[PDB]
């Protein structure tokens, strides 16, 4: 490469120009971020660059300058390498197809059945239909607000009827357990014709998940025991577990095999009795089998995947919208990337919430998601003494009225006449026009000679002085003195009463169950020691404690 | 307290176990009450309260709840120091690589995978694939992927395979790898294969990873999994003056991570579309990289107001930073400040000390004092008082202040004597008056500086000013023992005021009874301080054993002597004051009162000079007038001339008959030969113009000008200011070198026109600006010299070595320039030196050479004597009490304990600033002297003709007379005809040989016909025309131009008998034949006689730098570009392959290596030839030596002398003196490492360059046993290298690069032993280098008890 | 501050091609066959210092 006689030719001179570096770079490097980066790193292993008795030293070094000649050499065919987030998310966000024309629709049909399907698999659970009419019931009983539990359908009392019909029609169903079949099927059916509310749905779904977690962790306890602890064979245990699934033959009539491995899970028999019986009580707590509820969940899951994998494709299209839309707020406090990320979060909010029936366009109702998220994260995490989101709001509306108040009145905005214009009390505008302003950065380089910071004339309010340290200790060994000239009687209540060379403070009962005296006598006792203490050559030390 | 400072990684369990609390929001306080929000970046519930002892709700507020975690708001009571030490965490929900250990270059997670740089952030980004373990099928460990590679992979390998992305990858990649497989797989890699710099660098990542598993580290922490929170204390988020905060950048870097953080917790719950979810990962990185060190990865961000935000690495490196600029040097109390002036009456000891400075300084003692004597009931009393100064705070503290020393310290503290100890002295005023005699040490004038005033507080700090630091202690400087208490500018001219004579003066030619009546007469108004006369005066002397044997006498001596007597203590000779006492003179003779009589009555001495100094110069009267500025009448007619003669060049120029170059160049040897005219006229006006009368006619005496006094005494002045303001100011100098034509004809006496005057302000600004400079980089070599010989400490009284310096005198051209009594003052001796006829055993071995053994030296003038060095002695981390000899200033002997290093750097750099600031350039013997002659490399042969030539090579001559002693020393050539030979004693007027540069001979060894044998001209020789004797000559040259056929064969002259055998050389069987390359011409023919080294072949035809980057480059141990190559091995030589730039230089030892051979670059004059057998330690080319090329060669001793030697050179071309100790410590410093050229029964690597006192002491324990050790070879390195490598990561973080130090620290896991001077002082422990050396001792001993 | 292209890509930049160029920058040595083989047309000022 010819960047390596450039780095000799540096090592020959002790230093390097800016205009020897422009010359000798890889001449397509159009990249202004890797041009730094590279002189950086001649710079970061030395010799150091400069523009124009150059003895001061060398810094470094065996180990580091290979490692930089090395990173010159790679660099020298660093093609595509610009590293930077910025740039890397816009080549990744322009390199995926802008494949968004009113196919949006078909997109949203695809999410429609997707999210039908998910509806049909759940709505084919008895315990689930169970638990609304539970909620039925409960709703129309007053145990949450009247409508939580659906979201409209295709009217409270013949809505009450109705649910009272399906009721009806569920319950024959679990009645009529073949003949189960066409009755579970009837329930799908009359089922089908209505819609939840999102949150049951959601904890619907939630209970379908932990009934597969639970059914995969017996499925482990089962397998695992055997399966992985006494190596039981894969595909023998396939053909036999399922397949049969519910008798005693998978597992009773197996131990009776005496193979190499039915000699190995005389251990977990009881164990995997347990799990069957916890098989078959399952399938009771769920009213169906275990296959059915399973499959059931499964293309459950099959659909909700086949809707997620194109909401993908539709925040890919939208995320270019984003990149769009977030470019109005560049010198608001907050980075840029953090823009475009708030933007895309508020972006697949809008893609879980667009509209294909107003027949609106997706731009301009998921840019509305987007700029309502985009200010709202720029009003949250931009500014270190975080102040809510209406402050926000009314320092920039008094802001507003600022400049308009300074072109049209001349001089400036005050208080008096922002209280006038704006409809506030005169002074929360005070506190307001107070509360705007930025901490200054403590590392502010100060107008001084040792170049010296704003964090280093801070100085310290909490802090006691070493004459205000032994002006206390003086004062504790004034006080022992002066408390020695007592009695115990005195001596001890004082410094039980007060902190003095103690724990706690006690109140007076405290003192007297110590002294097994009344209160009334600890407070006498105590005026009394006072007294003899009010006194000169008692009081003179102390006294001169006292600067007032 | 505790002993050393372990380092290495963090595990995520022990940063857990750091913290008490995580950081979940990104809230710093509330708007309205400014009370910590949560649970965030200021917490009260993870990092403590934030009053005393108060919890955040105000539930609990008394002391009784003390340790408390209140149930409300769980904040625990307790103190608000706890808010400055509890740390948080911040738990990243997706790895995070260390930036530290990803671009420390070498990359660690790199290098310690072996995946290169852009690999490893290619994997890091996202954009691409590494697989992992990825199954029995395809692919490597570290195999990295492209995306669509990955997609691919999936289909055809869908599992079995495992590969990963981003900093996942990366930490999945470090824990799998197993280190002790992989060093197994390097040690197969290393020892079963051979290519060399592949095993290099395969050998330098096998040395890691057996670091990595020395220390405790785990490869898989360099990725965080888990991020600290500094304590809010450090970053704090003050109230200011109108309720705008002011914050710390680590704020705006914490609330950064921690938004990113939540934000991908968000999206990873969101099961987000993928490639957002790499964007906040993205980010997230970059912001922990921001966090760790910003402007590391990419551009600094950002800051929120325009300017890079600093991050925790910002806080630590930087000459801004933490490790530099509050931890070596911060604020300190009890300390003032104030305008200096000077306060003659002082005592050396005492300075002025203002009563208002002091009574602020001392307001602990005083009310201590107070408080104590009943003045004052209680503290409180005590403080009242002081604070409207009652009456009794003012014996108080003249009671405080009376043994209590304080510190007084100017600006620039280049050497030691900066910081002095005073007994400070109660004065009325606002400026402390420092006593004269200091200013030279301080180097300060009152011209409005100021000084810094310390308190030494406790006992032992208060008795190290008083035995340490005090001033008069402190009277010889320490770079040498010349006394730095020097009377500099009044003192010595009131002296030389008082100490003159004058040809007839009051009272002249009266005998005087004593010093008494010479005072009593000059005072009583009858005698002036300068008439001769004769006093009886009676002085002592103790060359006696102790005893001042007493001897009375007529001196015919001045009144001014004589009162000048009365001064002088006891054992000193009456011929110290009876000279005219100039400024030399008078330090002179303090030099000798140190010498003979110890320090107190040279202290005593000094401020009685310094008071009788003052006395009289005041006596004196000895004003300026402008009439005092005598201009020469002389200097017209001068003038007149140089204009003539400058003309007379003008119309030789305007005739054509020189270049416009040459007549500037006569114009400025006509104007500077007539400037120095006009200074001699003046000169010969003003010095000896005082004519006077005695007894009659008159008689001429040194003058009495004023301003001629100032110059002559030494106080102020010179000949060339006298002569700009007497003479003319001659050629003033443009800045660029380029000296204007135009002379300034005018002095400042007479006036200067425009013109003129405006020529002289060129080189008036550019010498203001060049010291404008040279102040600001002020101690820059003492700071480099601090660094790389700083923790030397004289640790021994001896090692017991007989390996020293062949020290003599610098006999170098004529006359010595520095004597032996100069250089071997004060060491102590290597070997028992004896008599040149040995006639005793004169001098010990362990004898310290103090004044007596030099008298002892120079009576026998004794030439070379072997005197132990600090470069050769055997302490371990140290340097013998004997190895150093005497330590200047205290001048008895280095007491171990004393940091020699500080010293010799300071002592290197105190001096130097008085150097220039820029680096500036510069037939027949003329034998001087009678004496005898000195042969080395003795081979001569007498020709035919009678006289001599050199026969050798690099013959040496040297004129040594009758003393012992050597005189002159001479550099022969290669057979000059040498008028005067071998050994043959002659005097001057008789010149020792005759030569001629276009005479280089190749003269023979015997007698005989020359014939030409292996010469055919048209391939080595040139036919060289005889058109000026009428001859033919072929001259030898190679093959430059003459074809290749026979171009490396050279012409060869047979030397033979008149029968025609090969007459050997008489020594070896080779006959005298003779190859020659060119260069020589030949004027013989073949066939032809010459004389016993008859002329056979003829070869026709002191700059010095002196900047102070002739020292830092002298140190820094660079190459030269025009580097002389030496013999590397003895025997013969044979040139070789020729026309390359490298033509074979083949060293056919007498028994070694025989096929030894080398390269030459044949652009240089090649100067030996090849039948001559080299030497080792030998040159070949002429040329400057190379330092490194000496130490490989010659020895230690001899790069130690050569470098000793050219920093003497730079430092004696200024005059300024610095001793040989100091540099020989810095060199000592220099080559410190050793490499391994055998491993031996050693375990060390191969070729491995490792600290030379280790392998000194590994294989001198070895050599105890019975093994054979390594057999190193000493490097030699720069000052800004051999500081580079540091035992200690504390002080090489310090003044280094802190990241690649830490880095390298973190990852071997290293233990800092503080056992330097530069890391106890970070640590606040005591350095172990003087008076902290018995107490570090002491816990060496408490340490494996 | 870019790479340092050579000084005559300027000139062709101004549509200055190779002739009109040297005729610019230079002076001009006349050689001729006046019936001795290219005698050449010497002027007296230019031979100075050769
Ligand atoms: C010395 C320096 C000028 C040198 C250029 C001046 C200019 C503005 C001054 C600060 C501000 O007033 C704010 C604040 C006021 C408090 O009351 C006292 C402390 C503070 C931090 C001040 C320190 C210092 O005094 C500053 C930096
Ligand atoms: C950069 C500028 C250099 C001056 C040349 C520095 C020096 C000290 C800084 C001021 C002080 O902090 C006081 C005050 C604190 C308020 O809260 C914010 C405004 C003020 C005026 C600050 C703004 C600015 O930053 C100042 C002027
Ligand atoms: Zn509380
Ligand atoms: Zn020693």
């Amino acid at each position: 490469s010819q960047l390596k006689l450039l780095v000799t030719r540096g090592k020959e001179q002790g230093y390097l120009t800016y205009a020897e570096v422009n010359d000798h770079l890889p001449e397509d490097i159009v990249d202004s971020d890797q041009i730094e980066d590279i002189i950086q790193m001649i710079n970061d292993m030395g010799i150091q660059v400069m523009e124009e008795l150059m003895l001061a030293e060398n810094t470094a070094d065996e180990d580091a300058a290979e490692a930089a000649a090395q990173v010159l050499s790679s660099v020298e065919s660093e093609i595509g390498r610009t590293t930077d987030p910025v740039r890397m998310y816009m080549r990744e966000m322009g390199t995926v197809e802008l494949l968004t024309r009113e196919g949006e629709i078909d997109i949203a049909k695809r999410i429609e059945d997707g999210i039908n399907q998910v509806q049909c698999s759940v709505a084919e659970y008895p315990e689930a239909i169970t638990y609304l009419l539970e909620q039925y019931d409960r709703v129309e009983a007053e145990e949450a607000r009247l409508s939580d539990l659906i979201t409209g359908f295709v009217d409270p009392e013949l809505a009450r009827e109705k649910f009272a019909e399906l009721r009806a029609q569920y319950v024959v169903t679990r009645d009529t357990i073949a003949t189960a079949q066409e009755e579970i099927l009837k329930l799908s059916e009359v089922f089908k014709q209505f819609r939840l509310v999102p949150k049951q749905f959601d904890y619907l779904v939630n209970s379908m998940r932990v009934m597969m977690d639970r059914v995969r962790t017996q499925e482990r306890l089962i397998m695992k025991l055997c399966v992985e602890q006494c190596k039981m064979p894969k595909k023998n245990f396939i053909t036999l577990f399922t397949g049969n699934e519910t008798s005693d033959t998978w597992f009773n009539a197996a131990i009776a095999m005496n193979k190499p491995w039915s000699e190995k899970l005389h251990d977990v028999s009881e164990e995997v009795h347990r799990a069957l019986q916890k098989l078959q009580q399952i399938e009771e707590e769920t009213g169906l089998t275990i296959e059915q509820v399973k499959d059931i969940n499964r293309r459950m899951s099959i659909g909700e995947a086949k809707a997620r994998r194109a909401k993908k494709e539709m925040v890919e299209a939208n995320l270019r919208l984003v990149i769009s839309i977030a470019k109005k707020y560049t010198n608001r406090g907050l980075q840029f990337l953090d823009l475009i990320q708030e933007g895309n979060i508020g972006l697949m909010k809008a893609v879980d919430k667009f509209e294909y029936r107003r027949g609106y366009k997706f731009s301009t109702y998921a840019t509305w998601w987007i700029r309502q998220a985009i200010t709202r994260s720029i009003a949250d995490q931009a500014r270190t003494i975080r102040i809510p989101v209406h402050m926000i709001e009314t320092i920039n509306k008094l802001n507003r009225i600022s400049r308009q108040m300074l072109q049209e009145m001349g001089r400036e905005p005050t208080p008096e006449e922002l209280a006038e214009r704006m409809l506030m009390p005169e002074d929360k505008i005070r506190k307001v026009l107070k509360i705007a302003k930025e901490p200054i950065s403590m590392e502010t380089p100060i107008g001084d000679d040792e170049d010296s910071h704003l964090g280093d004339f801070i100085e310290d309010t909490t802090l006691e002085l070493p004459l205000d340290s032994a002006t206390t200790e003086s004062l504790r060994a004034a006080t022992h003195d002066v408390l020695a000239g007592l009695t115990a009687r005195e001596a001890k209540v004082l410094r039980m009463r007060f902190g003095i060379d103690m724990n706690t403070d006690y109140t007076l009962e405290e003192v007297g169950k110590q002294f097994d005296v009344t209160r009334e006598r600890i407070r006498q006792i105590e005026a009394k020691a006072l007294r003899k203490l009010r006194h000169p050559s008692r009081s003179e030390v102390l006294r001169s404690f006292l600067d007032d | 307290e505790f002993d050393a400072i372990k380092i290495a990684l963090a595990s995520p369990d022990m940063i857990r176990s750091w913290s008490f609390g995580e950081v979940k929001k990104p809230e710093t306080i509330n708007y309205r009450t400014f009370k910590p929000e949560r649970d965030g970046l200021f917490c009260a519930r993870i990092f403590g309260p934030v009053k005393d002892y108060e919890c955040l709700c105000g539930k609990y507020k008394r002391l009784k709840h003390r340790g408390v975690i209140c149930e409300k708001c769980g904040v625990e009571v307790t103190q608000t120091k706890v808010r400055r030490e509890r740390m948080g965490h911040i738990e990243l929900a997706s790895p995070t690589a260390h930036i530290w250990f990803l671009k420390s270059l070498p990359s660690r997670i790199g290098l310690l995978l072996d995946m290169p740089l852009r690999d490893i952030e290619r994997v890091l980004y996202f954009e691409s694939y590494v697989v992992i373990e990825g199954g029995m099928t395809n692919l490597e460990r570290q195999q990295i992927l492209t995306e669509e590679q990955y997609l691919d992979a999936l289909e055809e390998f869908g599992d079995e395979f495992d590969a990963k992305m981003g900093a996942e990858a990366i930490q999945a990649l470090l824990k799998s790898m197993d280190l002790e497989q992989e060093c197994e797989q390097l040690r197969e890699e290393l020892n079963e294969t051979n290519s060399e710099t592949k095993r290099k660098k395969l050998t330098k990542r096998i040395k890691l990873l057996e670091a990595f598993v020395q220390s405790g580290n785990k490869p898989e922490w360099m990725i965080l999994t888990v991020l600290p929170v500094l304590p809010p204390d450090l970053r704090p988020l003050v109230p200011l003056d109108g309720g705008r905060f002011a914050t710390s950048d680590l704020n705006d870097l914490y609330r950064r991570v921690i938004n990113r953080n939540n934000r991908l917790k968000r999206l990873l719950d969101l099961a987000a579309p993928d490639i957002i979810v790499r964007n906040e990962k993205r980010m997230l990185q970059e912001a922990v990289d921001a966090l760790l060190d910003n402007g590391r990865r990419g551009r600094a961000i950002t800051g929120s107001n325009k300017r890079p935000l600093k991050s925790l690495a910002d806080m630590i490196k930087g000459k801004q930073g933490r490790f530099r600029q509050n931890l070596l040097g911060k604020r300190v109390d009890y300390s003032g400040r104030s305008v200096i002036t000077v306060g003659p009456y002082l005592r050396l000891h005492q300075c002025g000390l203002p009563k208002k400075m002091a009574l602020e300084l001392f307001k602990p003692f005083i009310y201590g004092k107070l408080e104590l004597r009943g003045l004052a009931t209680t503290i409180k009393a005590a403080k009242k008082m002081v604070e409207r100064e009652e009456a009794v705070v003012w014996d108080i503290l003249d009671e405080v202040i009376r043994e209590h020393p304080v510190l007084l310290n100017r600006a620039p503290t280049l050497h030691r004597l900066g910081i002095q100890a005073f007994e400070p002295v109660l004065i009325e005023g606002k400026a402390i008056q420092l006593h004269p005699l200091v200013c030279a040490a301080y180097n300060a004038d009152f011209d409005g500086d100021q000084m810094a005033v310390h308190v030494p507080l406790t006992l032992e700090a208060q008795l190290e000013a008083r035995a340490l630091m005090m001033s008069t202690n402190n009277i010889l400087s320490p770079a040498n023992g010349e006394p730095i208490i020097v009377p500099s500018q009044d003192v010595v001219l009131g002296l030389y005021y008082m100490t003159r004579d004058c040809v007839n003066a009051k009272g002249e030619g009266m005998v005087l009874t004593g010093p008494k009546e010479a005072e009593r007469l000059y005072r009583s108004g009858l005698a002036s301080l300068h008439a001769r006369v004769k006093v009886r005066i009676t002085e002592y002397e103790k060359d006696a054993n102790g005893e001042l044997v007493a001897k009375t006498s007529l001196k015919d001596t001045t009144v001014g002597r004589a009162i000048l007597w009365m001064i002088v203590p006891k054992g000193l000779p009456y011929s110290i004051v009876n000279q005219a006492l100039g400024k030399k003179a008078i330090s002179k003779m303090l030099n000798t009162c140190y010498r003979i009589l110890g320090l107190k009555p040279t202290v005593i001495f000094a401020d009685q000079i310094m008071y009788t100094g003052f006395a009289y110069a005041a006596r004196s009267g000895a004003s300026v007038g402008i009439d005092d500025m005598v201009i020469p009448e002389k200097k017209h007619e001068i003038i007149s001339e140089a204009e003539a003669e400058v003309a007379e060049i003008q119309e030789q120029f305007q005739s054509g008959l020189v270049t416009a170059g040459e007549r500037y160049n006569k114009v400025i040897d006509i104007w500077a030969a007539a400037n120095d005219r006009v200074s001699k006229a003046m000169m010969d006006n003003l010095q000896t113009e005082t004519v006077i009368n005695r007894d009659g006619q008159e008689e001429k005496q040194v003058s009495f000008n004023s301003i001629y006094m100032m110059a002559d005494s030494g106080a102020r002045g010179s000949a060339a200011q006298i002569r700009q303001l007497a003479g003319m100011r001659g050629l003033m100098a443009k800045p660029d070198g380029s000296i204007i034509e135009t002379p300034i004809t005018a002095n400042f006496r007479e006036g200067l026109n425009v013109l003129q005057y405006f020529i002289s302000t060129h080189g008036a600004r550019k010498g203001l600006a060049d010291t404008a400079l040279k102040t600001a980089n002020s101690g820059y070599l003492t700071r480099r010299l601090v660094d790389v010989a700083q923790d030397l400490v004289v640790t021994e009284d001896d090692c017991g070595t007989h390996e020293g310096i062949m020290m003599t005198p610098v006999i170098e051209g004529g006359d010595v320039k520095e004597p032996l009594r100069d250089r071997v003052l004060g060491r102590v001796t290597a070997e028992d030196v004896l008599k040149p006829g040995t006639a005793d055993i004169l001098v010990p071995r362990n004898t310290l050479l103090h004044e007596q053994w030099c008298d002892l030296l120079e009576e026998n003038s004794v030439d070379a004597v072997k005197v132990r060095s600090v470069v050769s002695c055997d302490t371990d981390f140290g340097v013998c009490a004997h190895c150093y000899g005497r330590d200047l200033a205290r001048g008895h002997i280095i007491n171990k304990g004393e940091a020699i290093g500080v010293i010799a750097a300071q002592s290197i750099g105190e001096p130097g600033t008085q150097l220039t600031m820029r680096t500036f350039h510069i037939s027949s013997i003329q034998v001087k002297n009678k004496g005898s002659i000195k042969l080395s490399n003795v081979k001569s042969v007498v020709n035919s003709s009678g006289k001599l030539v050199i026969t050798s090579r690099n013959t040496e001559l040297k004129l040594i007379d009758e003393f012992g002693r050597t005189k002159e020393s001479y550099k022969v050539p290669y057979g000059a005809v040498l008028a005067k030979g071998d050994g043959e004693q002659v005097a001057g007027g008789e010149t020792v040989a005759n030569w001629d540069p276009h005479t280089m001979p190749v003269i023979t060894e015997v007698s005989g016909f020359v014939r030409f044998t292996d010469m055919i001209d048209g391939q080595t020789i040139t036919r060289q025309t005889d058109e000026l004797t009428g001859l033919s000559s072929l001259v030898v040259l190679d093959s430059a131009e003459r074809t290749a056929g026979g171009k490396d064969l050279r012409p060869a002259l047979k030397i033979v008998d008149a029968q025609g055998n090969d007459v050997l050389i008489p020594g070896t069987d080779m006959p005298a034949q003779y190859f020659l390359p060119g260069k020589a011409i030949v004027q013989l023919e073949d066939g032809v006689q010459i004389s016993s080294g008859d002329t056979l072949a003829r070869i026709p035809q002191k700059d010095i730098t002196g900047g102070l980057p002739r020292v830092a480059d002298l140190f820094e141990a660079r190459r030269p570009k025009e580097p002389a190559i030496l013999a590397e091995i003895s025997g013969i030589v044979s040139f070789g392959k020729e026309t390359k730039g490298k033509r074979r230089l083949v060293i056919t030892p007498v028994d070694g290596s025989d096929p030894y051979e080398e390269m030459i670059p044949k652009w240089r004059q090649l100067n030996v030839f090849e039948g001559e057998r080299v030497e080792r330690g030998d040159v070949i080319s002429d040329g400057p030596e190379a330092p490194h090329d000496i130490l490989r060669l010659r020895g230690v001793h001899a790069v130690t002398r050569y470098i000793v030697n050219e920093v003497q050179d730079v430092y004696r071309l200024q005059g300024v003196k610095i001793n040989d100790k100091h540099i020989e410590v810095i060199v000592r410093q220099m080559l410190r490492k050793a490499t391994i050229v055998n491993a031996g029964s050693s375990d060390f690597l191969e070729g491995e360059q490792v600290e030379y006192s280790r392998v000194k002491i590994a294989n001198r324990e070895l050599e105890a046993n019975g093994k054979v050790g390594a057999t190193y070879s000493r490097d030699l390195l720069g000052i800004t290298k051999a500081s580079l490598a540091t035992e200690s990561f504390i002080s090489a973080a310090s003044f280094q690069e802190t990241t690649r130090v830490l880095t390298e620290a973190a990852v071997a896991g290293k233990r800092d032993e503080l056992r330097g001077l530069k890391e106890n002082v970070i640590v606040g422990r005591l350095i172990p280098a003087g008076t902290g050396y018995a107490y570090h001792q002491d816990r060496m001993r408490r340490r494996a008890a | 501050r870019r790479r340092k292209l050579p000084a005559t890509i300027i000139l062709r930049a101004l549509n200055y091609t190779t002739e009109q160029i040297l005729d610019l920058f230079f002076e001009k040595v006349i050689f001729e066959i006046r019936d001795n083989k290219l005698q050449m047309e010497l002027v007296p000022e230019r031979l100075r210092g050769e």
